[PDB]
């Protein structure tokens, strides 16, 4: 989703906070966008 | 023996050593007064170790 | 350490779970696998192989 890598262990063991703080926000933007298409398209899965 | 080395190679002609086999301390290399630029990019120096 | 959940920093690679023997064997140059869902699932110990 832009960041340096897509494991969250290795931005915290390779950056101090100040600057891992960018990679951990688009890292959140990222999955917080899947997982709320995932519970829209499992909303409209169980109204069918 | 390359940063303690007497010879450093011209900037169009940069010397390049491989590093490899072997254990690094990078601790002692940031807290020494030695250096008056030390600045890390895709990592922070404090982790290095 | 097995059968305990620990954090574990295998040559770098940092995580937490348990370590547990494998009935899966690695062919001689790989050093770590990957699940269906690309999730770390088993390591070569680096001083044990």
């Amino acid at each position: 989703f832009g960041a340096i890598s897509s494991v969250l262990n290795d931005i915290l063991s390779r950056l101090d906070p100040p600057e891992a703080e960018v990679q951990i926000d688009r890292l959140i933007t990222g999955r917080l966008q899947s997982l709320q298409t995932y519970v829209t398209q499992q909303l409209i899965r169980a109204a069918e | 023996e390359v940063f303690n080395a007497t010879r450093f190679a011209s900037v169009y002609a940069w010397n390049r050593k491989r590093i490899s086999n072997c254990v690094a301390d990078y601790s002692v290399l940031y807290n020494s007064a030695s250096f008056s630029t030390f600045k890390c990019y895709g990592v922070s120096p404090t982790k290095l170790n | 350490v097995k059968n305990k959940c620990v954090n574990f920093n295998f040559n770098g690679l940092t995580g937490t779970g348990v370590l547990t023997e494998s009935n899966k064997k690695f062919l001689p140059f790989q050093q770590f696998g990957r699940d269906i869902a690309d999730t770390t699932d088993a390591v070569r110990d680096p001083q044990t192989l």
